[PDB]
């Protein structure tokens, strides 16, 4: 479907991240209860042809049209091995369906009541931080993203969790085509859910960083206040890094 | 043997271009760092440095575009008089040499071409193949669809990428990888040509690369203004008297041109080049940059004077001096053109002028530049010299032909004639609020 | 005895490959050909050509000059990097620079090299390719540009523990790597940083590294000889 | 598989203490829970194709491709007698296995939650400090590393078991080809174990010393307190000696 | 050319940015005189070649 | 002020370009040719022929 010309041009607009003298690998908890947050939220639940994030991704999964991994506690693997059966996993959440009319573009029958696209109410967001060698300047590159479904605890309580793993380049294709609004006081839709990501818009706080010790923020941090206060402090660490790199601001001569 | 010296090169003369001023090299962070918060658009910001370049010091206007189309009329009407249809003179078509040598077929411009008056029929009809006169209000004016420019640039950009080496064995670097001869390589490239019924074809050939002239992009485009933006632009207004006068009037020779979309900018840049190159002498081995478009970089750092605490194409952070007069031709007040003086564009030079020496770099007419639109291209750039630059396929979607329009014009707000605000319009549509002027890389040291 | 046979012509494309999404063609087409940029550093030269140029150079020099029987000189060469890092620093441990002083500007604001100060801001030190040499200050030694400009060739092959595995005198890691090694055995040591490295980079002690075949628009070189001196 | 060149390269790299004029042999103790030490931990379980030291070390000996030896009490002894059987070390150490499905590469059939890829916290360092007799200068060489598994002591308590000896040599040229981060705050993975060794970029106690005794430093430290000062007191002899070859420092003329 | 004396310096830096997360590595050598470019090699010395 | 077949030779090592009709050095052309002596190598101990 892509023209030569829109090949070689998407393919000149990737990240290259393979000889980045400085990396860093942060994982953040994206609210989308959050002004600039909700971008991903909008609808709720479908209008007309107006879909969220999740929509589009249930709807592609029932497709055959996009690969999600199960969401490991500790580390991600995006191998055939964790590779998620679509079928084995609207039963395991709760998610009453039906068979399909049609074994092209539905494996099963789910309503849209069914599916959880307003109850989806936060993401797990995979960031790689990067200094570029050739250019000498630092990015950030999206790895993959992870819806939070935040339903009810059976005998009370709220309880969130985590679906599974998307890598963006597997959903890049799909969202650089849906244009969102990005704010209530303009309802243009004159951007994309690639355009949100790329241009870094969403506002997350960090909850696991790539260390040594594989730990999570969780681990170490018992209250909340202690967890904002983690995630305050690791982003002046690449903040930091970022001034450090370069000297035209220091006026001490 | 001996020591180590030089082997220096032959010094060149650099031709400094006429109406157009020095924009020396800089940085400048690109964007506007606080956000209007009431428009609902995010603000972005990116620091990035550019080289020095020639810029137009005004817009172009009327008459400037009028020399590229009168030249394009001259050039075919030439063709049509050494031309067995038409006239059949073959003076007006060089094929030899003084000593009878074949040489490439080209015209000879040295001879006039034959007055109305003076010219015999055939004459006179090849001259009149060029003009339409109306059945019904018998104006003779020149044919839009006659009016046609051919010219092919060479990519080299596209020619100097690794992937497009045209030996298999230096496409990769790395030893670990081997040459794999049914590896090919699709490339794109951009031809046309007239077919025996007299009608332009134009496509994208995609082919497996095999030479260099894979790199050579031909194209033929209608260059005549297109006068009926005025109308269209504003429904429900008294506005064909601009689609009668304006590109067509005396008084406004020195006004900037309109309705002039990115492919006719484009094709008069090229015909500038070749203009400039026809009218000069190189030394041996010179070689020199064509005019082009602008990158919206350039242009942003040009038009704020390279200094990040501009928002305008001044200092002051007012949009009027210390007297109440405006900086620029823009829509000031609600329904109000005319609070800065002018409803329309104004005469090109105006206002008071850039530190860099610029004109209207706000307001008047917006600019076309080569940059295609992207919702996040700003962070898709390169630091230096950024620019995003794309050739699109001609059956790619509309969508895909966006190109960055900067300054903001005569019927704009003030929010748009800040030097951050981009905006964008398609390839192939001319309206009556966009011009543009030309730039040229400068070799200084 | 060693064989080669080496293409020596600059490779000018680095200009394109090396940032996407710039205007870097005009360099391609005239930073090697205009007669403007012939005192400035030569780019897009490959470790395999630099030895090559060093090797023309030995022969060159030899062809023209009269030498009494048994007089034994050495050839030119790539520096090593435990040379090139005395020879920056101008043999001294206190400095960080090829200056005195810890600042990067002198007392009136003026860088004292050609790299990139700022983010975004290659032209700060108003250069943003390379300069021509000799626009700065040199060292105590009288050295130009060991700071920026372009990051400069050594013969030492690359090894993350090196300073380690050199010897005490004359430090030298030399490899000659067989055609069919793998590829992460052809890295070589590259020393100085360029116009396009922030201030870590052209400190005299960081350490880089590019394969022996990779020619780069910010990478170039300079040769020492052995002196006989008592 | 290696070249010609790259062998004598190899073998012209290697560290010999033939007739040094001063030599000192130091068993040192690696805590795995230190940063700067949890290089060699990261990550505790295989992620996809990353593994830690000794998931290395398991999975080679699954193999036939390293020699172990058992860890005696009092001396170390690398040869044909002491060589581990690996059918008689997973039982010994509470390790489950099934019979391989092949026998080339595979001796038995070990799953990953069972490798105690993430018990093993400490290492045993053998290093020896010789001075060059030509060059005239200080070096360390490594002869042999011992994994600890800090796993749970029966009825209560927790219990350190050294598991076997591996000579350097044996691992080190498995070792030099595998990339890590060393550090937490820079995720490149530009180094090797083995450059990570070489530059002794651990940081342990010395829990051990060639003595005339062989005396180990438990023997005559009954406290840890006292322990740390006896390796405090041991690295500053080290030091003293180092210090004490040169004269350049000396402005008593 | 310029002459470089022969001399020692100790190669590296002792301490390292603690952002870059690359530990200090340091090392005292000796090396004897020799000649060095005064500059880095230039378009013109090349197209020599 | 050669002759045809110097023409010939003199152009074998110059390129042009079928589009835009440069005229440069071939690069595949410049080739160099040299041979280095590995006095260390030949010295080494176990090296004695
Ligand atoms: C004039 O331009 C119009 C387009 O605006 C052309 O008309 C088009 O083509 C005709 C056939 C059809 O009716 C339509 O398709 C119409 O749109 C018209 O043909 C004329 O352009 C053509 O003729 C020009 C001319 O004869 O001057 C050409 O100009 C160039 O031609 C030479 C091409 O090699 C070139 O000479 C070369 O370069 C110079 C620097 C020197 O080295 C010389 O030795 C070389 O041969 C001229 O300098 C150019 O001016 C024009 O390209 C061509 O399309
Ligand atoms: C764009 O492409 C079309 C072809 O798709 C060109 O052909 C036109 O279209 C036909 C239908 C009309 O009858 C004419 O108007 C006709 O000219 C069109 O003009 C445009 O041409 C441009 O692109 C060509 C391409 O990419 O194919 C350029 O290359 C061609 O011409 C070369 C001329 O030397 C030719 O090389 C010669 O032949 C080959 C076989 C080989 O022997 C070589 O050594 C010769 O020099 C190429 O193969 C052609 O591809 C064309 O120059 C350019 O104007
Ligand atoms: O002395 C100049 C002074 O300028 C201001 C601040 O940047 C200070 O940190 C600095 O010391
Ligand atoms: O008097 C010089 C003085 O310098 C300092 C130390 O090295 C002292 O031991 C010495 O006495
Ligand atoms: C809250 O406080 C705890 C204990 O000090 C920390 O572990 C946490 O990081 C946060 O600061
Ligand atoms: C702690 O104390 C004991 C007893 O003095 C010592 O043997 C040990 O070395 C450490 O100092
Ligand atoms: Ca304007
Ligand atoms: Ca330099």
């Amino acid at each position: 479907t892509l023209s030569n010309r829109a090949q070689e041009f998407n393919r000149r607009l990737t990240q290259k991240t393979d000889n980045a003298p400085w990396r860093r690998v942060v994982y953040r908890r994206v609210d989308l209860m959050e002004e600039s947050n909700a971008v991903l939220y909008y609808p709720p639940r479908p209008i007309g042809d107006r879909k969220n994030l999740f929509s589009t991704i249930f709807g592609l999964i029932n497709s055959n049209s996009l690969d999600v991994y199960e969401y490991l506690d500790g580390f991600e693997a995006f191998t055939d091995q964790y590779k998620i059966k679509f079928q084995e996993f609207l039963d395991r959440f709760g998610i009453y369906y039906q068979p399909s009319t049609n074994k092209n573009a539905e494996l099963f029958k789910v309503a849209d009541s069914d599916i959880p696209s307003a109850e989806v109410k936060a993401y797990y967001v995979k960031e790689e931080w990067y200094f570029t060698p050739t250019n000498s300047d630092v990015d950030i590159k999206i790895q993959a993203i992870c819806p939070i479904m935040t339903g009810q605890d059976e005998f009370g309580e709220v309880r969130n969790q985590p679906l599974f793993w998307i890598p963006y380049e597997n959903i890049r294709p799909y969202i650089a085509r849906e244009r969102v609004m990005l704010s209530s006081l303009n309802n243009t839709r004159n951007s994309t859910i690639d355009d949100f990501f790329r241009l870094n818009l969403y506002k997350g706080d960090i909850v696991k960083t790539e260390n040594l010790h594989n730990r999570a923020l969780a681990e170490y941090c018992p209250t909340p206040d202690s967890m904002k206060m983690e995630s305050k402090r690791i982003d002046k660490e690449l903040q930091g890094f970022r001034d450090g790199l370069f000297v035209t601001q220091d006026t001490t001569w | 043997g001996g020591e180590l010296t030089g082997a220096k090169l032959s010094s060149w003369n650099e031709p400094s271009p006429f109406g157009m001023i020095q924009v020396p090299r800089g940085s400048i962070v690109l964007g506007n760092k606080e956000a209007d918060s009431l428009w609902g658009i995010p603000a972005e910001s990116r620091p990035i440095s550019v080289d020095a370049f020639w810029m137009d010091r005004t817009e172009i206007t009327n008459a400037q575009y009028r020399q590229f189309v009168y030249y394009v009329r001259d050039s075919i009407i030439r063709e049509r008089l050494a031309d067995p249809a038409y006239g059949g003179n073959e003076e007006y078509k060089i094929t030899e040499n003084k000593f009878g040598e074949p040489v490439t077929p080209h015209l000879d411009w040295s001879k006039p071409i034959p007055s109305e008056k003076r010219a015999t029929e055939e004459e006179i009809a090849a001259i009149n193949s060029v003009y339409y006169t109306n059945p019904v209000t018998h104006d003779r004016k020149l044919n839009p669809d006659q009016m046609v420019y051919r010219y092919e640039v060479y990519d080299y950009r596209s020619a100097a990428l690794r992937e497009h080496q045209l030996k298999a064995a230096k496409r990769n670097l790395n030893t670990d990888i081997k040459v794999d001869p049914n590896a090919v390589v699709m490339i794109s490239k951009d031809t046309a040509f007239v077919d025996e019924s007299g009608n332009i074809i134009s496509e994208t050939i995609t082919r497996p690369l095999s030479s260099e002239y894979d790199f050579l992009n031909t194209y033929i485009v209608p260059i005549y203004p297109d006068e009926t933006c005025w109308v269209n632009d504003f429904p429900n207004a008294r506005t064909e008297i601009y689609t009668r006068m304006y590109f067509n009037h005396p008084g406004y020779d020195d006004y900037p041109v309109v309705g002039i979309s990115w492919e006719q900018a484009q094709a008069f840049c090229a015909w500038r080049s070749e203009f400039f190159r026809k009218g000069i002498r190189l030394p041996e081995g010179q070689i020199m940059d064509d005019f082009r478009l602008p990158t919206e970089a350039e242009w942003e750092y040009a038009a704020r004077m390279g200094d990040s605490n501009n928002k305008y194409p001044w200092s002051t952070e007012d949009l009027r001096t210390g007297r109440g007069c405006f900086l620029g031709n823009f829509k000031p007040g609600e329904g109000d053109y005319t609070a800065d003086g002018h409803l329309i564009p104004s005469r090109v030079s105006s206002f008071s002028p850039n530190d860099f020496g610029l004109y209207d770099m706000a307001g008047n007419v917006a600019e076309w530049t080569s940059t295609a639109f992207s919702e996040s291209g700003l962070k898709q750039m390169s630091d230096i010299n950024p620019e995003l630059e794309y050739k699109a396929a001609l059956t790619d979607p509309y969508i895909l032909k966006q190109k960055v329009v900067r300054g903001g014009s005569w019927k704009d707000v003030a929010r748009f004639i800040r030097s951050a605000t981009r905006s964008h319009e398609y390839q192939n549509v001319g309206r009556s609020y966009i011009g543009f002027r030309c730039v040229r890389t400068s070799i200084a040291f």
